[PDB]
């Protein structure tokens, strides 16, 4: 058993063609593209005139990176590393022209410069030759190239064969031809494919390239494990891919290719938490925003109405869906995002100014308004909301009911408010306590009427800030909280426990102190959801082993699988729909599904006879093979009915005997070793 | 027990860690198969013992012999014997430890199979005596096969036939007080009882080895693990996998020490089931104190009982003999 | 009680750059403002920067330290790093950093380290 | 045997260790007992006949 | 041994060690019980001759 | 990937030795050349030395350093040397270690630290 | 093979302190003085201070800088530690620990050490 990088068995891979149709309604083709490496190639080809040459590795094929070129033109094989400008459509040119005599290659098109090489080699043939016979593809050649730890690495085979398309069905090894100490970085590989002049052609004149008849196959290696057959002379004569179908890795798990009947536990099941569960107590109750908000008296801007809000939850995002409001700049944060965090002071402070005056309320801001009304400090985590009032702040004959602080003694400090009827005095004409020339009193006249344009208008404006302080925090929005799945395995965190397995429903009653729930052995058995006060339970994912129950190879190769302790409709669930397309999704569900006692088992028929136990599945039971002939489940029966005829005054006296001889084995000792 | 599961919590680090140890997790996971399939063994060697299913006559007449205390009743959901009841009712989860890979699987022979195989012995032994297991089953009146095994002890086949109805009635009797004696005591199933603790035991024992730190900062993987960068969840990890190894280890020892124990008892109890039901023992104290007359087989859970009848002398009397 | 330890300190002559570094214990500090003071010899103490622990990064300098000093902290390991870059010799003082509130705006420190020296001359 | 002093003789420091390594003290405990009350048995059946 | 200087050898051959007793051990126990198996079935052998 | 992390540093007075040593994980450098720069602030990194993992190792010094900041390595841990020796305050810099390959008989660093602060001061 | 490995060493601004430490290793040093010598540049070896570790410690003490500098030892870890108090530039040197025996009531050193480093600069 070896875990190397592999081919799987009964894979479906790429199939290209190089050909021209005879006439004029056929198809052209030529196939040569470039394709990705991946971690491996299985390279085929079936053919008759030799149309391939050859094979380029790289990365960008290109004089930007190092690149790989193998050809072999009829009499050597040459093996580069250069930085190579390949062409787009590289090929070798055959030519049936006689300039010398007899076909030859003359157009040698694969790359336009050699570069920065590192080493080349002339090594014997691929050979092959330059033939263009016809018929039946006469050979099958195979390859694998592999790139690993700065090792290149080339198996190959070569067989005759009679088929003319597809592969096949014959096992054979491809024994290794050439490994090369070299550290590029193969990523993609490109075809090489000797072409035909069609202006130098038998037959043919017009200009262009014309291909012969070719068919190659291109696989791509995954990481496998094989079960590989060495015979005595240690050549691979059979091997098994212990991905294919429960039968393969059941073979594979005894180290056999012959499997006697029986149930064998061949792999471990489980089923993984979906996505993810996170939970904490959502939040205590509602901050009251709507007051403040919703105010029916809103003071003047020079003494903007304060609330100070704690022991409560904030919560707006009623408000900042509904797009009622003019503005609602927050200033770098996001407008929603902020309320997800602890603030300790959280302050809304209400009040009304005209429209232009909006942008003054700001982080930073200085003007008449800002300095003298209503300051806001830099770190402003707040927002600032203002939409319209006209029509409530508004009615024939105007308000004159507000007042505006224009002259002070400094600009004022962050949440700095101060109210006084003390007269405002110049430095060089100072009044002494009279209202004289170059002394303002601080308090303004300020009002709106119905005739104000909409700039002019009046405009309630609400501010709700935040700061953090050392003390704890009273208003506080919760961390990630998801929402709630139930009879869906996941992995959830409750208040810091890490757990995975099933919420369900539960009949359990805790105590209002009681959050965790425990058993016998002290595991997580309920939990109380912190944001809903219920109770859910804890189960395990799936856990359980698979078994493949099975009756000798010999007879028959088909097999059925029992999941043990698994509902019937976790099975496609449990890591499946990965593993080989057409061998394994048949086993994992279909028809005769059957719900055993010990598991679920699948591929094997329910049947209401009852017949001695053949393969033993457990909870009385057991599969047979025998009916066409498929595995069917049923209940073992215990031996054949009787019932001795008993009375009274009857005996029953035997008239003949029988000399029964019956072979008892006994082990009666062990291989002593030391 | 899964032992990757048991050891490695569903984490990748601490799997391919273990990885690094061997193959002791594939060696313990074998030794727990060959161990149920021993157990599966024990039961169908216990009871698969009869060729045919018997049954007795729908009418239950045997010279005064009694056997409804011992055969099954139909009119109970389960066909049961009322000792075969009893017993299982006198002796008193599998999910809720199910979170480290230990997983219960169920028996091959269920409780009602087991009771049928009881039940087919029974019918054998009371309608054809020891016959039925020596080959064909032949039928003879219980009063002729009781009078048989009184010869078999020695005692002329005559003094049956003189105390028949006293010997039904004594019977009957002894049957009826090992009933009460079973149903008003505690300690008389003390063997299964004490097996089912002992497993229930080493179980919780195992599951609660993983709280152990075992010189570990912690023991849970994940706290490690995010906790400590790489370099250092290594040491803790491996100190973590080399403890639960070790517990795992002393827990497959002793559950292969008691299976050794366990299946000599099932060795015995069918050895018994051979020489006390299927026939009449010469052996002394083998099948019960006294001379041996017969045995009837009782379902038990995991656990069988034998009701064997013996034949005690009672009254003495001083003769001079030459 | 909550101890204030810095790093990161040295001679650097004008044009280089370097990191210095404050670690912060005795508790959390996620409702806390993390910045750095500095103060030249013969010199009254000027801040620097701060700059808050929130999941939204609120961060300021001082108008002689714009564009050329960064400031950044980590939450998990309660640490405030400090980038010079282009310094220059009026850079040299010795440098503090500093654990505070966040009291009507404006951060106020309440928790100081010892500071280490930084010396800016060929 | 005595598990948790065999391993720890009168030494505190050994005995917190050793605490650390959950039940296998009572354990092997366990077991030496059951194996004194299977001796005690076994003498008992063969001789009180 | 020959890639590491003898300080570190010291506790990668204590490693090796403890796990290759570990394992002999493990071997022994079984070899010891299925030798008791095999005893059990040769004195039943020996009692049916 | 391949990381070098450094030790060492501090501050040594003029003719006081010291010791740096970077050690260099993630592949082998028995083809390259371990070495050492190091940055005066406010300066270009200059070259300090480099020695080469071969049985003949190959060992080159920088000017204002040679014979005085000897440089070594180890094979088996992969790692760096510099013994500092009689150092003046000149000396004082931010050594680099450095991990590089001998292209056309030059040291061609590759791979590169963090470094570290070695300061000489009176 | 008794091996003396000091620490402790940096630098400090002008009325400052700072702590020097020496461990040794190899042999009981129970019957050893362990004591401190300092060396300037262009400037000889000078004794600095010297403690013993009988129980009645005595300590000697340089009278440059006798008042400023204590020196103690502790036999558990066989660790001699030097405080330094009101340092000054004149005290700039390289500090190498010895530890020796009292021959002649007069500490002969014995044992040494590679040296820590002390300045005291702006």
């Amino acid at each position: 058993s070896t875990q190397d990088l592999f081919l799987p068995f009964f894979s479906n891979v790429t199939w290209f063609h190089a050909i021209h149709v005879s006439g004029t309604n056929g198809t052209k083709r030529f196939d040569n593209p470039v394709l990705p490496f991946n971690d491996g190639v299985y390279f085929a080809s079936t053919e008759k005139s030799n149309i391939i040459r050859g094979w380029i590795f790289g990365t960008t094929l290109d004089s930007k990176t190092q690149s790989l070129l193998i050809v072999n033109n009829a009499t050597n094989v040459v093996i580069k590393v250069c930085e190579f400008q390949f062409c787009n459509d590289p090929f070798l040119g055959v030519y049936y022209h006689k300039n010398n005599k007899s076909w030859m290659e003359s157009e040698f098109r694969v790359y336009s410069s050699a570069n920065n090489c590192t080493f080349e080699y002339v090594s014997q043939p691929f050979l092959m030759d330059l033939e263009g016979k016809q018929g039946n593809f006469k050979n099958l050649r195979e390859f694998v190239f592999k790139n690993i730890d700065g090792y290149f690495k080339i198996y190959s085979k070569h067989t005759p064969i009679n088929l003319v398309r597809d592969l096949p069905q014959g096992f054979s090894a491809l024994e290794p031809l050439v490994d090369l100490p070299i550290g590029i970085n193969i990523t993609r590989f490109q075809t090489l494919l000797a072409l035909h002049r069609s202006y130098l052609t038998p037959g043919d004149s017009s200009s262009g390239w014309t291909a012969g008849a070719a068919a190659y196959y291109v696989g791509y290696l995954q990481p496998r494990t094989f079960l590989l057959k060495y015979n005595e002379n240690g050549t691979i004569t059979d091997a098994v891919d212990c991905a294919l179908d429960p039968l393969s890795e059941t073979k594979c798990t005894l180290k056999s290719f012959t499997v006697e009947k029986g149930i064998y536990q061949t792999s471990n099941f489980r089923v993984q938490p979906t996505e993810s569960i996170v939970r904490f107590p959502n939040i205590t109750n509602l901050c009251p925003f709507g007051e403040v908000f919703n105010a029916t008296r809103f003071a003047s801007v020079y003494a903007w109405n304060r609330k100070r809000i704690s022991n409560c939850v904030a919560d707006y995002s009623v408000l900042y869906n509904s797009a009622s409001f003019s503005t609602f700049k927050c200033y770098g944060v996001s407008p929603t995002k902020l309320n997800d965090l602890c603030f300790t002071n959280v302050y809304a402070d209400s009040f009304v100014i005209r429209g232009d005056e909006v942008r003054q309320i700001a982080p930073g801001q200085t003007g008449k308004i800002a300095d003298y009304n209503y300051k806001l400090p830099d770190d402003f985590t707040g927002c600032v909301i203002a939409w319209n009032s006209n029509n409530l702040d508004s009615k024939v004959g105007g308000n004159y009911n507000y007042l505006y602080r224009l002259f002070r003694k400094s600009n004022l400090k962050p949440f700095e408010r101060d109210i006084s009827t003390e007269i405002y005095q110049a430095g060089s004409t100072p009044c002494n306590g009279v209202e004289g020339f170059n002394c303002y009193f601080p308090l303004q006249s300020y009002g709106f009427q119905p005739t104000n344009g909409v700039g002019y208008q009046p405009y309630r404006v609400v501010v709700l800030s935040f700061e953090l302080l050392h003390a704890p925090a009273t208003v506080c929005g919760p961390k990630k909280s998801t929402n709630l799945v139930k009879n869906k395995c996941v992995n959830f965190n409750f208040n810091g426990l890490t757990g995975t397995g099933v919420l369900t429903e539960s009949n359990k009653k805790f105590l209002p102190f009681q959050q965790f729930g425990r058993d016998i052995a002290d595991t997580t058995d309920a939990v109380r959801d912190p944001q809903t006060l219920e109770i859910l339970d804890i189960t395990p994912c799936s856990f359980g082993g698979v078994s493949v129950i099975t009756p000798g190879t010999n007879t028959s190769n088909q097999v059925a699988v029992l999941y043990q302790d698994v509902n019937c409709t976790e099975v496609p669930v449990a890591i499946h729909a990965d593993q080989l397309t057409p061998t394994w999704r048949v086993y994992s569900t279909g028809s005769n599904v059957f719900q055993t006692r010990a598991g679920c088992l699948i591929g094997a028929e329910h049947v209401n006879n009852s017949y001695e136990c053949d393969i033993p599945i457990g909870a009385g039971i057991c599969a047979s093979y025998q009916t066409s002939q498929s595995i069917i489940a049923y209940t073992m029966s215990l031996g054949a009915e009787n019932s001795v005829a008993y009375s009274n005054n009857s005996i029953a006296i035997p008239t003949n005997f029988t000399i029964s001889v019956t072979t008892e084995i006994l082990p009666v000792s062990m291989t002593k070793t030391s | 027990v899964d032992c990757t599961m048991y050891i490695c919590g569903d984490s990748t680090e601490c799997s391919n860690l273990l990885l690094q140890y061997g193959s002791f997790c594939t060696q313990l996971n074998r030794a727990l198969t060959g161990i149920a399939v021993e157990q599966d063994k024990n039961t169908q060697e216990v009871f698969a013992q009869v060729k045919q299913i018997y049954k007795t006559p729908p009418i239950k007449d045997f010279g005064g012999f009694n056997f409804s205390q011992i055969l099954p009743d139909p009119s109970k959901p389960s066909k049961r014997s009322f000792i075969e009841d009893l017993l299982f009712n006198k002796v008193t989860l599998i999910c809720a430890q199910k979170f480290n890979g230990l997983t219960v699987l169920p028996p091959l022979l269920t409780d009602e199979m087991i009771a049928q195989y009881t039940s087919a012995l029974l019918a054998g032994t009371i309608t054809s005596g020891w016959t039925f297991g020596a080959g064909a089953a032949l039928q003879i009146p219980f009063a002729m096969q009781m009078a048989y095994r009184f010869n078999g002890i020695g005692v002329t086949q005559n003094v049956l036939y003189e105390n028949q109805k006293l010997i039904a009635n004594q019977f009957n009797s002894a049957i009826g007080k090992i009933q009460d004696s079973l149903s008003s005591t505690a300690s008389a199933l003390g063997k299964l009882q004490d097996v089912v603790n002992q497993n229930a035991q080493a179980l919780n024992t195992l599951v609660k080895q993983l709280s152990s730190n075992f010189g570990a900062i912690s023991s849970v993987l994940n706290d490690i693990l995010s906790r400590l960068d790489p370099p250092e969840a290594e040491v803790q990890i491996d100190r973590l996998i080399t403890g639960r190894l070790q517990s795992l280890q002393t827990y497959v020892t002793q559950q292969l020490i008691r299976a050794a124990e366990i299946r000599a008892s099932a060795n015995l109890a069918a050895t018994k089931m051979s020489e006390c039901v299927l026939g009449q023992s010469k052996r002394v104290d083998f099948c019960g104190k006294g001379y041996h007359l017969m045995s009837f087989p009782q379902s038990a859970p995991h656990g069988v009982v034998f009701l064997h009848v013996t034949y005690v002398p009672a009254q003495e009397k001083n003769f001079t003999t030459a | 009680h909550v101890q204030l330890v810095e790093s990161g300190g040295g001679l650097v002559q004008p044009g280089g750059s370097l990191r210095l570094s404050c670690a912060a214990s005795g508790r959390s500090f996620n409702s806390y403002l993390m910045g750095w003071f500095r103060q030249a010899p013969g010199k009254e103490r000027e801040f620097v920067a701060w700059i808050s622990g929130s999941p939204h990064d609120i961060i300021r300098y001082r108008d002689s330290v714009k564009d050329r000093f960064t400031i950044s902290r980590d939450n998990a390991k309660n640490t405030v790093y400090l980038q010079m870059n282009s310094l220059k010799p009026v850079d040299t003082a010795v440098y503090y950093c500093a654990v505070g509130s966040l009291r009507v705006g404006s951060f106020s420190p309440d928790y100081w380290g010892q500071g280490t020296q930084v010396t800016v001359s060929s």
